[PDB]
């Protein structure tokens, strides 16, 4: 039939020993003990053991010549007999609870009592384990330096790649490092599975690992092991056992792929409280159990030998950033303080955004008067009024207002980078459009990326076709993306700052006028945007020196040199603005009249603006409102909550010197 | 003495007795035995508080329990809440047609034309495996009649969780709904309902030719209760002022600014004139159709977001809009589907961008204004379907001004007949 090996493992003493270190382990008296009391309460919901204390446990008992072999050994060898072995030890010395219980919430265990009053009162079935634990199983992966502190290899960790992983690994504990990319529902998986068979006396249990299985369908009591049954069985669902179950796959990161090479993709199952541990889009650390996949799903009735693969998942480290939502803590508390103490902050922040691009201070100071906001929040009957700031860039290719808009991307958490083609499925569409499996056609009709209080930057504003310059009319002034297709009306809540570059269709500025050279862009959208900036290169000797110098400079140290001078760093921006966004000052009302007779003067300009040879002096009350956001924005930044009039001045500088650039 | 059959009951007014929240307990663990005696209660209690007996018992006595506890959402729903009755809020996506439910089979002995009355019990039908009728007492003659049977109406709908639930730019998710006979089209595409109903979940047949069942069970949920989300006399009082024509001008658009005279007009222009169709010389159009043109510094756009709300019936497009037949999406199948104008009928449809018109969609304007019909030839359909809808559009003029001395015409970009 089936011959025989002589192993040199043997389960006996390794359960044993598994006892004995459950009992006798001291780290509160012994720790295990202590886990397992309030699991006892109905106060955990599940177990994690740790390695690590087992290997010192082992290697400081090795100090009496009692013990004969070790653990962790065999439990990188093979890893779920051990949860098997696991989960036996600890049914066997599960502590009584020394709290209170609130026992009629325990639905089962009425099912239980009835079942048992029913059938020992009559002269009783030993009801399988699993059925009755509370309590999830999981694994943790050692240390390294608890490696180092003995002469051993009890190494493990070593985050392989995808593709490292081979097929003598399978039934080991690895651990795996990637992006993870997809992310599927939480739906419940069977693990019991009890019937009723009209009033059979016991009702049979039957238990299922495997991803399918067969029902009952006569039961074997005694009555119905008679010539015929006593009432046909049923499935019953309150009574089944079930579980949290979760899949997901992973990707192999860009750096670990060998040149000419295409990513691998990797299977993971999550079960129990570990799931929703993470989303997808995240560089995490994951160990779990590398186990074969049955290919009889398929029915295909090939690949007599060929199988799939998976990881069973068992300790997730999230890793990358918190974002935290700023919340307050003392050392963020000390940090704004020495915020406040640093005096004046703007400057200061504009010089610490992108050193790499030399000079260009005023487009620093217009993205910081951008990443606060303007005035939002209505007014009275119910007006529309959005704090976004909708500014575009224009110049000559070979000005680096890309690169300024990456490091602005980089620096924002919301911000979205997009520029001309490369895909269709930038917008107008749902990242979710046939996606499931299934085909379930989920949608949401007419929405953008993360528009809702998102960053749209935008390269080459003059590349996209017709659709996607719809879109982009269609989100203006906080209004909503209500495209229907097939009666969805679903509109996405479009409240977002607009930051655009786009480039001349000639290449280089023009001397005849610029409105007809313009960007072949209407003229109602042009209008609609509350800054419009220039970047004209003019051959000098004293700026080309000094871009050529700081250049030259940074290729030098291969660094950011320490001619940068930056009191202020990344992180430390990233909470600022934060901060001066939380802080939201209010409008001042005495800002009414000046601001009217700059309106004034500025419809005077209007009155000028059939002189030409410049026509972007035009009269429009979206002039006056977005020097009232910008004023708001300055308010906003610093200062207590009201608004200044050197606010409403600086607003109006910075639209003079916009306009400036012209010439 | 209503004769209806109904009774809604709320949990907070449940739990403010000391012993019924007992009862409240055992009914969230138990939905559906403390629902059927509390309607057998109900039905007792007819005669309790009667004491004509007649309409008693041809009506059944139902509950519609809500408020139970607190609203979640499709992004927390453990295993542990199987069986659970709760309440959700969300966004109906979907409906399907009326499905029947097989509830009482109808049998016939055919070698001796005999008929049995079945009841069933969990779907499954335990058939008869022999004819009553000793006197042939065949066991194959038993044949069934499918249109000789009872049914019960089911209806599923597609329920997706409110935007409110999703923070990060995720994606919404879909919960399977199921309704019965009074519960049956009460919503359709686009609204936004609360529900309140118990959990379920079911083996998923897998091959439909094979006995085995997946290790993974499909989650939906049953509801028993939904909620969404002579004055005549006052009108005359208010009619019979002097001045109800300038405040009822100006009380449509509370933010604008001057422009009197074209409020007057758009409000003349909602009230409508008459429509005739006296047969010796064919109907009359009774709408009113008015144009606004000028730079885009009046927000024009705003008066027409106001009508449209303001309009009983309207459609608010912009520069595809009548008919055309479509492919089903969801479904393999081909309808026909009527564009905004024709939904516009007896209402207000408001156009915006009129100058991007493109040219096509142009022509069919200058079918429906002249005539109020609209006949389409497509596919082996010939048919007309009525309009007769006003109109109200804007326009922008070419460059950044509009110049006086430049007559309309050419700022404008619309051919002569249509303007005129
Ligand atoms: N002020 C500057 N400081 C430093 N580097 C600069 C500066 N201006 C341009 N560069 C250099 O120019 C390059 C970036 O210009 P780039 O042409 O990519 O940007 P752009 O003006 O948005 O145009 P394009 O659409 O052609 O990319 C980089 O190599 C960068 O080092
Ligand atoms: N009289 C006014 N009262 C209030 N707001 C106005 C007025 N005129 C212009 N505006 C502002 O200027 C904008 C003008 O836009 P609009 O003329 O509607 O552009 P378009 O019609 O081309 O979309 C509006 O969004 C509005 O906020
Ligand atoms: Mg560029
Ligand atoms: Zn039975
Ligand atoms: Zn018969």
């Amino acid at each position: 039939a089936l011959p025989s090996i002589q192993l040199p493992v043997d389960y006996n003493n390794l359960f044993n020993e598994i006892t004995d270190f459950l009992v006798t382990f001291k780290q509160k008296g012994p720790k295990y003990m202590a886990m397992l009391q309030k699991v006892a309460n109905r106060e955990l919901n599940s177990v994690i053991i740790d390695l690590d204390d087992i290997l010192q446990y082992q290697n400081e008992k090795f100090l009496q010549g009692t013990q004969a072999d070790d653990l962790v050994s065999a439990i990188q060898q093979n890893a779920n007999h051990f949860t098997e072995l696991f989960c036996r030890a600890i049914d066997n010395n599960m502590p009584l609870p020394t709290k209170e219980i609130d026992y009629k919430d325990d639905v089962l265990d009425v099912i239980l009592n009835q079942r048992r009053l029913r059938n020992e009162r009559m002269l009783t079935e030993l009801f399988p384990p699993n059925l009755t634990r509370r309590y999830f199983l999981y694994f943790k992966p050692l240390s390294q330096n608890c490696a180092r502190r003995y002469r051993k290899k009890a190494i493990s960790s070593k985050p392989l790649s995808v593709r490292q992983i081979k097929g003598d690994f399978l039934g080991q504990l690895i651990t795996v490092r990637g992006i993870i990319t997809r992310v599927s529902d939480v739906k419940p998986a069977v693990e019991v599975i009890a019937y009723t068979c009209d009033q059979c006396g016991y009702e049979v249990f039957q238990e299922v690992n495997s991803r399918t299985f067969t029902p009952l369908s006569e039961c074997t009591s005694e009555e119905c092991s008679q010539n015929q049954t006593k009432g046909q069985l049923f499935m019953s669902t309150r009574a089944s056992k079930f579980s949290a179950f979760q899949e997901c796959k992973i990707q192999e990161l860009s750096q670990q792929v060998p040149v000419g090479h295409i990513p691998r993709s990797l299977n993971i199952h999550v079960n129990g409280t570990l799931v929703r541990s993470l989303s997808p889009g995240d560089i995490v650390d994951v160990t779990g159990i590398f186990l074969p996949a049955p290919y009889t799903g398929f029915k295909a009735l090939k690949a007599g030998l060929l199988t799939e693969t998976y990881l069973e998942a068992q300790f997730v480290r999230q890793h990358k950033k918190k974002f935290a939502s700023f919340s307050l803590t003392s050392d963020v508390e000390e940090r704004v303080m020495e915020l406040i103490t640093s005096g004046d902050v703007y400057n200061r922040l504009a010089k610490s955004i992108a050193p790499e691009i030399y000079g260009n201070l005023d487009v620093k100071k217009a993205l910081l008067l951008l990443l606060v906001g303007g005035v939002d929040k209505r007014v009275g009957d119910g007006m529309k009024i959005r704090g976004d700031i909708n500014v575009c860039l224009m110049g000559d290719p070979g000005v680096a207002k890309s690169q300024l808009l990456k490091a602005i991307c980089k620096i924002s958490p919301r911000g979205v980078y997009t520029t001309g083609k490369g895909s269709s499925g930038v917008g107008l569409t749902a990242a979710v459009m046939k996606d499931p499996v299934t085909d379930e056609m989920i949608l949401e009709g007419g929405a953008l990326v993360l528009a809702d209080n998102g960053i749209c930057c935008i390269d080459e504003f003059d590349k996209m076709d017709e659709s996607d310059r719809t879109a982009i009319h269609e989100v203006m002034e906080q209004q909503t993306i209500s495209i229907s297709k097939a009666g969805i009306n679903t509109t996405l809540n479009a409240r977002t700052s607009i930051l655009a570059a786009a480039n001349p269709l000639y290449g280089r500025y023009n001397p005849r006028l610029s409105p007809l050279d313009n960007i072949n862009l209407p003229a109602a959208l042009l209008s609609r945007f509350d800054i419009l900036f220039l970047m004209l290169d003019i051959p000098s000797r004293d700026d080309d020196e000094k871009l050529a110098e700081h250049v030259t400079y940074v290729h030098m140290h291969n660094k950011q040199p320490d001619l940068d001078f930056t009191p202020v760093e990344p992180s430390k921006m990233r909470e600022y603005i934060a901060y001066a966004k939380t802080k939201r000052p209010v409008m001042s009302e005495a800002v009414n009249d000046y601001v009217v007779q700059a309106y004034i003067r500025l419809r005077q300009d209007s009155k000028r603006e059939m002189d030409s040879k410049f026509s972007f002096g035009q009269a429009t009350p979206r002039t006056l409102l977005g020097i009232i956001r910008l004023s708001q924005a300055l308010a906003k930044l610093r200062l207590a909550d009201m608004v200044d009039i050197d606010d409403v001045e600086e607003a109006l500088r910075l639209v003079r010197v916009s306009k400036e650039s012209l010439y | 003495e209503l004769g209806t059959s109904n009774l809604n009951l709320d949990a907070r007014n449940l739990l403010a007795y000391k012993q019924t929240e007992d009862l409240y307990h055992q009914l969230l663990n138990y939905p559906q035995e403390v629902i059927s005696i509390m309607d057998q209660t109900i039905k007792d209690c007819m005669v309790s508080l009667i004491v004509d007996l007649d309409e008693i018992e041809t009506k059944f006595y139902k509950v519609r329990p809500y408020n139970v506890g607190s609203c979640k959402g499709m992004r927390e729903l453990n295993p542990n809440d199987i069986d659970k009755l709760i309440n959700l809020k969300g966004l109906v996506l979907r409906s399907t047609p009326v499905i029947p439910d097989m509830k009482v089979a109808f049998f016939k002995c055919n070698v001796c034309d005999h008929t049995m009355a079945v009841e069933i019990d969990r779907g499954v039908i335990q058939e008869p495996a022999r004819c009553e009728r000793i006197d042939c007492n065949e066991p194959n003659s038993m044949s069934l009649i499918h249109n000789r049977c009872s049914f019960a109406d089911k209806q599923v709908i597609k329920l997706q969780e409110t935007p409110d639930f999703v923070p990060d730019g995720q994606t919404p998710h879909s919960i399977s709904l199921c309704v019965y006979d009074e519960l049956v089209d009460s919503c359709r595409a686009g609204d936004r309902i609360e529900v309140t109903g118990t959990f379920r979940s079911i083996p998923i047949r897998a091959n439909s030719r094979q006995r085995v069942l997946k290790s993974l069970y499909k989650t939906y949920v049953d509801v028993v209760h939904v909620k969404k989300v002579q004055d005549l006399a006052k009108i005359r009082e208010v009619a019979a002022r002097e001045d109800l024509y300038s405040l009822l001008a100006r009380s449509i658009a509370p933010s604008i600014y001057e422009l009197e005279d074209v409020k007057k007009g758009i409000l003349l222009q909602l009230f409508g004139g008459t429509n005739k169709t006296f047969t010796k010389g064919g109907r009359y159009r009774g709408d009113i159709n008015i144009l606004l043109c000028g730079d885009p510094s009046t927000s024009k756009s705003q008066i027409l977001q106001y009508v449209h709300k303001i309009t009983p019936r309207g459609v608010y497009t912009s520069g595809g809009l009548t008919a055309y037949i479509t492919r089903d999406v969801d479904t393999k199948q081909l309808v026909l589907e009527s564009g905004a104008l024709v939904l516009s009928d007896g209402g207000v449809c408001c156009i915006d961008e009129f100058d991007k018109m493109s040219d096509s969609t142009r022509s069919v304007l200058h079918e429906v204004m002249e005539q109020q019909t609209i006949s389409i030839a497509k596919a082996g359909i010939i048919t007309t379907l009525n309009a007769r809808s006003s109109i109200l559009a804007s326009a922008n003029p070419i460059g950044s001004r509009y110049n006086p001395n430049l007559p309309v015409t050419e700022n404008i970009d619309l051919p002569p007949p249509l303007l005129s």
